[PDB]
């Protein structure tokens, strides 16, 4: 039965309240909770922050291993066995404008250097 | 033990002598708790428990004065960049010591 | 203009001749008639007259009154919100005090003379000292705070006005004068620094709001905080622009610090009126900084956001006053289950709290967009700083709403017919401004 | 450029004559001037009549600029919606004009602290062009991107 | 690149605009993608069964173009001495 | 005609939420579904006109919504091919959920207010999708945020539910703050808020980072995924809408509408989110939480595909619209299962006589999730996986994510149907009316139509890959499914515990960020304004 | 007058007793830890500031080096 279920009422305060009792959220039902669960009190699974940090320390190298190879170790010539899509000159010139384009990696092109410098563009507006 | 005070007809009279307690606006007032009242009193009068300690000075400086210093530095940097952007001469700001009198750009002038 | 001034003078006049049992009815009729006179002033204000819509003088420089964009908006706002204050307040003494306060404040907005502005605005100094320090429900400490803060800031402003009157020969706004002195600029600035609550001169506003009556709080939040922007557009920016541009990094430092620390101080509140009062302080900083940029966007955005605040914060204060009448408590921890116990009050409370969080269908959204655009015109980082730390407001508003929303309660505390009549105009105005009729 | 007191007083007298000429005939558009009062004053506040008149002229001009920018945006949107996938080629000119109108409207009265509005990234593009020219002629290596033909839909 | 020259572009600019072909699809295969597009939007729900010849032809020409791209890659790589 | 659907949804919201006293519980149970059915006809007309027949329309309701100096914005609706597709999907799912809530929410006090929230919730989604300028999108964005706040916290007497709503509100606030920054950047340097003049070929990185940070909020990516799992506190109809279409998809829709994203960031973030979501869904024991983590993983796939190719935006949208269907079906069937068993934990579910329709819908939705061949989900997911081969780092992580997805999907299916009965010997029952059958029929019709009509134009376009590379995702999914059926142990107890805690993102926030937040509050108030600056 | 301080024990047998209490001291983070975490998180918040600072310094340094090389070229020539 969704409606009308019995509930336990939280006991009324009977002792001097701590100054930071606003960290406790109590609506009158018995299981009151911290303002943010895990800030204090019982920990889910009895796992501290140190345990989670050690687990992440174990995971990150394995997760980052696929990404680091292509992004850093690999180079445009050796990343893929083919060149980017070849377009007619009118289409290619427009597509090369996009900083987030995919034709900027065409090392066959004679404008490769300028295209690469376009890809690594400005961090912030100059004006 | 209770009676209806309000009368929509307009014939309302307050029965101050009535044996039955009127259902007036005080009927719905929250009962209140002694310790909650003392917590409210403590929290409002928290200046009584203020003590100058090196930890207190450290906290006040590092957060309040630190945020003021950071904001002032960022604002000064933005003003410098805007002066370079607009083409204005370096402006004589209050605490900047500049040997230029440029403060307000002339609208008529082309910069 | 002349009709508006005459009606403003007529309202305190009527109280002397009324029967003392007809006082409430006569005061309400006078307030509505002043609102209608303000609408007439808007009607007779042609946009073709770009500098000043209307100027009237009654024989001296002090008696020079005029309306501009900012003045017209603020005067219509005060005339709109006064009747709600009138109905909320009972007794000849209270009616007299509130009528005199409103007459002085509304005459200050349209004044074009710095000395007359000072004279009218500070005439309401004891009236708040008596009002906030009333017998049973008032606190003397808060009245002392507000009175002393106002006196020192207004005296500095007065000294600057005296220097301007000595040097130029005039202190009227209509006569073009410019000064580069920093002492006079600070003398005018300190009033704005105190009146618009800006850290660290914001301590008076909280104590005043909590210990003022609901009508008093409504007026204080609605228009007395906005008097700072009338002074800034009318009596500081025209003459003291060189100093605001010289001190802009300092101005930004103080404004953004006020925003951040007021937001953080709001998180430590257990009293509903204090929560709303601190939200007001955080809201004032964007207005002050947007005007200080001295750009077309900034001035318009600041006056718009003042209108949005003067429609949203009076509603929150009114709702809190209604809840306190029903419950005799303002502590959030005592108040639970308000959603089930007061569905009609809860709906309006949530609506106005969404307005205070600047959600799109509310005027605060449009006003904030314009102000942030002005800040972005000055620099990108300026807008980014304000946009991020707006999340602090969400935390405390959400915590308050969650604490009030649910729980166990044995009291039906919902608003009566009088209460709903009290907020209906504010809700309608909020909606109308939110859809773009700013 | 120096202003003697005699010339200043003469201009004051001439401005009084202008005010008298305006007062003779009623005008409902008095505060919406079509022409400014030309002057060589150091500060326009010196002569109050010129100050307010030219301020009204500037306000009128800015209102016209705002409405003009809205117009340009409307034709830009229509041209975008008409051509389809050919928008980038055929709407280059209209976007150019619209962005020019935006810069005019913003920059004429930006204010004391406000920066220039770079619609279309033209000033940045020019800065990059100058930097590249200097780096190439002086033999330096530029750490900044070279100038782009098109950075936005127009400019 | 020079050894493996671009093919002739059958589709013209007015035809590509009339078919509303995005610039990304204009890759020497545009005529076949015009055929595939018109047939796909002609048959909203049976295009998978009906529109198979056009898709096949587009995929064939794309395969040839991909072979050209790989040939260009090999030529450039051997020119640089990497192989 | 185009305006009509938003009118119908907002009318349903106003009618049920303001005049529900007159209408009644039955009155909602008619006016809601009828209005959304009419909106479904209107959305179908829109989809045929715009997508199939290539006819975009612009409706300007009124001009100068904000007119301050140069800053000028108008309330206008542009139905472009993206908008029509999202509108159709959203209205279809919302009509289904409104049919569902008639019987599910009958045991709830405020069914009229729930229907009103659901209808305004859909209406704000359609405002976001069809806006022609950035401000209308922001309006819809904040509307869906507030509607999620009012729907997750529907049970106000539960501290967990209201805290979940507060979590959602705060995280979404940070995200739209970043978006508002990007909006201001784009207005300043392009001259307008409209998407047509919004186009920039080169954009500075700050704008891209701000756009991405804003998008990762609603489309819950890593460091912003905390709210999605807690969003389970709300009623089941809320979860279906938020996870299927309205909230999660909005970030992807924004990233596709404006191609200002950077390839390097999106691919890494998406692949990380997909792997982490699958790993988290491995440990979960609530039925509803596993499906949320699967939603996270699918969002990771969609975000990753943007980096791969030019067609990545089309592929992401196709997976978006395909995902809405079977995910909504999975939530609705899970909610019915909870009602029938009075339980939320997977251990105590088991084989029991039931309706053939619901079990079939669960099976087919889970098969679409797994990647079963010749299904709508299969094509939209292979389009991503096969085209991600060029990005070696992304492809590997997505393939492991496919394995994990298969494993927990098959585990959930075995635990719900194949496993022996695990609940107690008590009278528990939820009899399903014809309205719920019409709901699941609508979902099944969406799934079936997706196969015939497809998701993207380049869905069946060849990716020139070797056969063993192209058919690899099927083998990984099959291996994951077979391992899931056997219920084998994949990780050690330490890593299983780590995944059960969802990586400890929330515990870090608790112990460091929240404590620093309230210490800043302590310094600001207690030490300074009520301390140093307060008289005795 | 005041609310009763006596609790209700009707539901203790169903839902457990209230004897078990919280172990929290209701105290905040130490000053030293707070300094570290403020001065770490706040910079992360202000990531645009450092990007603008970096690019502005790069622009000014390149401009100055160009000016120096220009002076060198314009001195001899
Ligand atoms: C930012 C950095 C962080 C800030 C804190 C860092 C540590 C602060 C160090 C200073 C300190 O310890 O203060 C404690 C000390 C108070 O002593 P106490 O131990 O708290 O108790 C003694 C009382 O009995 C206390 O009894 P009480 O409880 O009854 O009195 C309480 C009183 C006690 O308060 C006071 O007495 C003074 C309050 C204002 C102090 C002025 C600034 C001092 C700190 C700023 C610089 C700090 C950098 C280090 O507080 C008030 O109620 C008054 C405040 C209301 C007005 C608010 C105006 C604010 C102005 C600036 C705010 C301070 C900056 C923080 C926010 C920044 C915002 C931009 O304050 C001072 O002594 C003031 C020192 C500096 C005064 C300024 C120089 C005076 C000029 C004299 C010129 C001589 C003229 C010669 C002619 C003479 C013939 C006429
Ligand atoms: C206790 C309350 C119970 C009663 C509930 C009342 C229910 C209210 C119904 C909601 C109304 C929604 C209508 C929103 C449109 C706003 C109406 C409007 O602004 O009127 C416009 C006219 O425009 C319209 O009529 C719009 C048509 C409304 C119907 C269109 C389809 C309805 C779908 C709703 C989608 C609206 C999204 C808009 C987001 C901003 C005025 O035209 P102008 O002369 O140009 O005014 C100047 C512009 N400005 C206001 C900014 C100064
Ligand atoms: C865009 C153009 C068209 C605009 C139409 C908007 C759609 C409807 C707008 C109606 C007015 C919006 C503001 C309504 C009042 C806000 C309060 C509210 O919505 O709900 C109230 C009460 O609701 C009402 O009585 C009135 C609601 C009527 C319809 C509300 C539709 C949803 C609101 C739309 C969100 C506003 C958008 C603002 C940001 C863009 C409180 O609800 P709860 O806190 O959840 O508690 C209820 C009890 N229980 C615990 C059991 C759940
Ligand atoms: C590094 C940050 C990078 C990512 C940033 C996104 C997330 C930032 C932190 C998210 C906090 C928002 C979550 C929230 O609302 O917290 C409380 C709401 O309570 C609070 O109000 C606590 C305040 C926290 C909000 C601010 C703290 C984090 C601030 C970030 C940086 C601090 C200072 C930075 C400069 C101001 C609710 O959490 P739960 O107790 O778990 O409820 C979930 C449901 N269930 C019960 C089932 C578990
Ligand atoms: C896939 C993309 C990446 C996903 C997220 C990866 C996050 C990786 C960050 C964790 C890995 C490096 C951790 C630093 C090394 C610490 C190793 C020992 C931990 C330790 O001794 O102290 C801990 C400090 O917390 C800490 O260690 C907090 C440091 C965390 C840095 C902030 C990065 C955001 C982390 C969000 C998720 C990570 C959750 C787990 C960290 C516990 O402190 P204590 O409570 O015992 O102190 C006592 C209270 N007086
Ligand atoms: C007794 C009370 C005081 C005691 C405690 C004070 C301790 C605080 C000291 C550190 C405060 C933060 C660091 C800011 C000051 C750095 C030193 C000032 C010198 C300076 O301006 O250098 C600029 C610093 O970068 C900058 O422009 C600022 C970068 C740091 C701001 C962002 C980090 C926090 C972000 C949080 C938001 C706050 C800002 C919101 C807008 C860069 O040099 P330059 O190139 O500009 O040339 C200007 C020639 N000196
Ligand atoms: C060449 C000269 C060199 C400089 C020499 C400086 C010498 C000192 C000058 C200080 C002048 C400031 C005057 C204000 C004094 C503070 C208020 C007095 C404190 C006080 O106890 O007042 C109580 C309440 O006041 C309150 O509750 C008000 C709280 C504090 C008011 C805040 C002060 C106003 C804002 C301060 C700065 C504003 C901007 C400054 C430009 C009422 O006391 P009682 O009536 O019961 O009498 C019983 C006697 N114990
Ligand atoms: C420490 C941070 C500053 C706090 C202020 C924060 C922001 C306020 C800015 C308000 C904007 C307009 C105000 C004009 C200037 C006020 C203060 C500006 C900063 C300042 O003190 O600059 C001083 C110059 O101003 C002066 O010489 C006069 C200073 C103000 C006097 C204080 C009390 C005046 C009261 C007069 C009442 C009315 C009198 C009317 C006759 C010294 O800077 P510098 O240029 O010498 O550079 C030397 C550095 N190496």
């Amino acid at each position: 039965a969704g409606a009308g279920g019995p509930v336990k009422l939280s006991p009324p305060v009977d002792k001097p309240l701590p100054y930071n009792y606003d960290f406790w959220m109590d609506n009158g039902i018995y299981p009151g909770q911290p303002i943010y669960d895990g800030m204090f009190g019982s920990m889910v699974g009895n796992m501290s922050l140190e345990y989670m940090a050690k687990g992440w320390l174990v995971l990150l190298p394995i997760l980052s291993a696929p990404f680091v190879y292509e992004h850093c170790i690999a180079d445009d010539v050796t990343r893929n066995p083919f060149v980017p899509r070849q377009y007619p000159s009118e289409v290619r010139e427009f597509l090369a404008l996009f900083k987030n384009g995919f034709v900027l990696n065409d090392y066959s092109q004679p404008d490769y250097e300028e295209m690469k410098r376009r890809q690594s563009g400005l961090l912030t507006p100059i004006y | 033990s209770s009676r209806i005070a309000g009368d929509t007809t307009g014939k309302y009279t307050p029965n101050i002598f009535s044996p039955e307690t009127p259902m007036d606006r005080s009927f719905s007032h929250v009962p209140k708790n002694p310790f909650w009242e003392a917590w409210v009193f403590r929290r409002d009068n928290i200046q009584r428990e203020f003590v100058w300690t090196w930890q207190t000075i450290f906290d006040l400086a590092t957060f309040v004065g630190g945020l003021y210093v950071a904001m002032y530095a960022t604002a000064s940097f933005c003003s410098r960049q805007n002066d370079k952007r607009n083409g204005y001469p370096e402006r004589n700001y209050y605490f900047s010591d500049s040997k230029s009198n440029f403060v307000i750009p002339d609208e008529r002038e082309f910069y | 203009m002349s009709l508006y001034l005459f009606m403003l003078f007529l309202q305190p006049l009527s109280l002397s001749f009324v029967s003392r049992s007809f006082s409430k009815i006569s005061s309400l009729m006078m307030s509505f008639a002043t609102l209608w006179s303000a609408v007439y002033m808007w009607f007779t204000s042609n946009g073709a007259n770009q500098t000043f819509y209307q100027v009237v003088s009654w024989g001296s420089d002090w008696s020079t009154f005029g309306v501009c964009y900012t003045s017209l908006y603020i005067s219509l706002l005060c005339a709109f919100i006064f009747p709600i204050c009138v109905i909320l307040v009972q007794g000849y003494r209270a009616l007299s005090i509130l009528i005199c306060i409103q007459t002085a404040v509304s005459l200050s907005i349209v004044s074009l003379h710095m000395l007359a502005f000072y004279a009218l605005f500070e005439s309401s100094l004891l009236l708040f000292f008596i009002l906030i320090g009333r017998r049973k429900y008032g606190s003397l400490s808060a009245a002392y705070n507000i009175s002393i803060y106002t006196f020192i800031s207004a005296l500095g402003f007065l000294i600057s006005a005296f220097w301007l009157n000595w040097s130029f020969g005039s202190v009227c706004a209509l006569l073009p004068n410019e000064e580069a002195n920093s002492f006079v600029a600070f003398g005018i600035f300190i009033l704005l620094w105190v009146k618009a609550p800006l850290v660290p001169f914001h301590l008076w506003l909280p104590e005043a709001h909590v210990y003022a009556p609901t009508a008093g709080s409504v007026l204080l939040a609605g228009v007395l905080l906005k008097i700072s922007i009338v002074g800034l557009h009318v009596f500081f920016l025209p003459i003291c622009a060189s100093s605001i541009v010289k001190a802009f990094p300092l101005i930004l430092s103080i404004c953004l610090g006020s925003f951040i620390f007021s937001s953080f101080s709001t998180l430590k509140q257990i009293d509903l009126k204090k929560i709303v009062a601190y939200s007001s302080i955080s809201h004032m900083a964007i207005v002050f900084l947007s005007s200080a940029t001295n750009s077309g966007l900034g001035i318009q955005g600041a006056v718009l956001y003042c209108i949005a605040h003067g429609l949203i914060s009076p509603g929150l204060f009114l709702l809190v006053g209604i809840l306190y009448k029903n419950t005799n408590t303002k502590l959030v921890f005592y108040l639970r289950g308000l959603s089930q116990q007061a569905p009609v009050w809860w709906s309006v409370w949530v609506f106005f709290m969404l307005g205070n969080l600047a959600f799109p269908l509310f005027p605060n959204f449009i006003a904030e967009v314009v102000c942030l655009s002005a800040l972005f015109k000055n620099h990108e980082l300026y807008a980014y700083a304000f946009i991020f730390f707006s999340f602090v407001g969400t935390v405390y508003s959400s915590t308050v709403l969650g604490r009030l929303k649910g729980g166990v309660s044995s009291q039906c505390v919902d608003a009566s017919r009088l209460d709903v009549i009290s907020w209906n105009p504010l809700v309608l105005a909020t909606v109308v401004t939110g859809i773009g009729y700013m | 450029t120096t202003a003697t007191i005699e010339e200043r007083r003469a201009f004051h007298k001439e401005v009084l004559d202008i005010v008298q000429s305006k007062l003779a005939n009623k005008n409902s558009e008095w505060a919406r001037p079509e022409e400014p009062i030309l002057h060589n004053l150091k500060s326009e506040k010196e002569e109050p009549h010129v100050y307010y008149h030219n301020n009204n002229f500037r306000v009128t001009r800015q209102l016209i600029h705002f409405e003009k920018t809205k117009i340009f945006e409307d034709e830009l949107d229509k041209c975008m919606r008409t051509h389809g996938e050919a928008k980038y080629r055929k709407c280059q000119e209209i976007a150019k004009r619209f962005q020019a109108s935006c810069r005019v409207a913003s920059n004429l009265e930006r204010g004391p602290n406000a920066r220039k509005r770079d619609v279309g990234f033209i000033y940045q593009n020019n800065k990059l062009r100058e930097l590249e020219k200097d780096a190439k002629e002086l033999g330096l290596n530029n750490p900044f991107p070279p100038s782009s033909p098109r950075t936005t839909i127009g400019y | 690149a020079d050894r493996f020259p671009p093919p002739k572009m059958v589709a013209t600019q007015e035809e590509m605009d009339n078919a509303d072909i995005p610039y990304k699809y204009r890759d020497y295969c545009a005529h076949l993608i015009i055929d595939f597009k018109e047939c796909r939007y002609g048959h909203p729900l049976t295009w998978r069964i009906n529109c198979a010849h056009e898709l096949h032809h587009y995929n064939k020409c794309s395969y040839i173009e991909f072979k050209r791209r790989v040939a260009i890659a090999i030529e450039e790589k051997k020119r640089r001495g990497l192989m | 005609m185009f305006l009509l659907a938003v009118y119908f949804l907002f009318f349903s919201a106003i009618a049920n939420g303001f005049f529900g006293r007159y209408l009644g519980v039955r009155g909602s149970q008619l006016l809601g579904p009828s209005a959304l059915f009419l909106a479904l006809l209107c959305s179908g007309t829109i989809f045929y006109e715009v997508c199939i027949q290539g006819c975009s329309t612009n409706i300007k309701l009124f001009e100068n919504f904000v007119y301050s100096n140069e800053l000028n914005v108008s309330a206008s609706f542009l139905y472009d091919p993206l908008a029509a597709t999202m509108t159709l999907t959203v209205v279809w799912i919302s009509c289904a959920v409104h049919a569902y809530q008639n019987l599910y929410m009958r045991g709830d006090g405020s069914q009229t207010l729930f229907t009103s929230y659901l209808s305004a919730f859909t209406g704000f989604m359609l405002i976001l999708v069809a806006g022609q300028n950035l401000v209308m999108l922001f309006i819809g964005w904040e509307g869906i945020g507030v509607c999620s706040y009012l729907l997750i916290g529907y049970y106000g007497s539960r501290v967990s539910a209201v805290k979940s709503a507060n979590k959602s509100l705060i995280v979404n606030k940070i995200s739209d703050g970043f978006l508002l920054g990007s909006m201001l950047y784009l207005w300043f340097y392009t001259g307008s808020f409209s998407y047509c003049s919004l186009a920039t070929f080169q954009i500075p990185d700050v704008v891209s980072i701000l756009v991405l940070l804003g998008a990762i909020g609603k489309s819950s990516q890593l460091f912003f995924h905390v709210w999605l799992a807690d969003a389970m506190e709300g009623p089941t109809p809320v979860s279906a809408l938020i996870h299927a279409a309205t909230l999660v998809t909005a970030g992807i829709y924004v990233l596709c509408k404006l191609n200002l994203h950077s390839q390097s960031a999106v691919g890494i973030l998406g692949a990380a989110t997909a792997l982490m979501g699958g790993l988290f869904g491995l440990a979960a024991n609530d039925l509803k939480r596993v499906i949320a983590f699967s939603t996270c993983s699918q969002l990771g796939y969609m975000m990753a595909v943007l980096s791969t190719c030019d067609d990545g935006a089309d592929f992401a949208m196709g997976h978006l619209v395909s995902h809405a269907g079977f995910k909504a079906t999975l939530f609705l069937s899970a909610g019915l299962s909870i009602a029938k068993e009075n339980n939320n934990f997977l251990n105590r579910y088991g084989s029991r006589q039931g309706s053939p329709t619901l079990s079939f819908a669960t099976t087919i939705a889970s098969l679409n999730l797994l990647g079963f061949p010749e299904l709508g989900g299969f094509y939209s997911k292979e389009s991503i996986l096969n085209n991600a081969y060029i990005n070696q780092g992304v492809s590997i992580i997505l393939t492991l994510a496919t394995f994990l997805t298969a494993f927990y999907t098959s585990k959930v299916l075995a635990q719900l149907y194949l496993f022996p009965y695990g609940n107690g010997r008590q009278q528990k029952s939820f009899d399903i009316d014809a309205t719920t059958l019409i709901c699941f029929g609508l979902l099944l019709s969406e799934m079936l139509l997706r196969i015939f009509t497809g998701s993207s134009l380049s869905q069946n376009m060849t990716t020139n890959l070797p056969a063993h590379i192209k058919n690899l995702p099927f083998w990984v999914a099959l291996s994951g499914a077979l391992s899931g059926l056997a219920t084998t142990n994949l990780f050690s107890s330490n890593f299983m515990r780590f995944f059960g805690n969802r990586g400890g993102f929330d515990v870090f926030y608790a112990r460091k960020c929240s404590n620093v937040f309230y210490h800043n509050a302590y310094v600001s108030y207690t030490l300074l304004d009520r301390g140093f600056l307060k008289l005795y | 007058n005041y609310a009763s301080l006596k609790a209700d024990t009707s539901m203790d047998h169903v839902f457990g007793d209230s004897t078990n209490k919280l172990n929290y001291d209701f105290q905040l983070m130490s000053s030293k830890e707070a300094f570290f975490w403020n001065y770490t998180l706040y910079p992360i918040v202000g990531f645009p500031i450092f990007l603008y600072l970096y690019q502005f310094n790069k622009l000014e340094n390149f401009e100055a080096e160009i000016a120096a090389a220009k002076a060198a070229k314009a001195a001899s020539e």
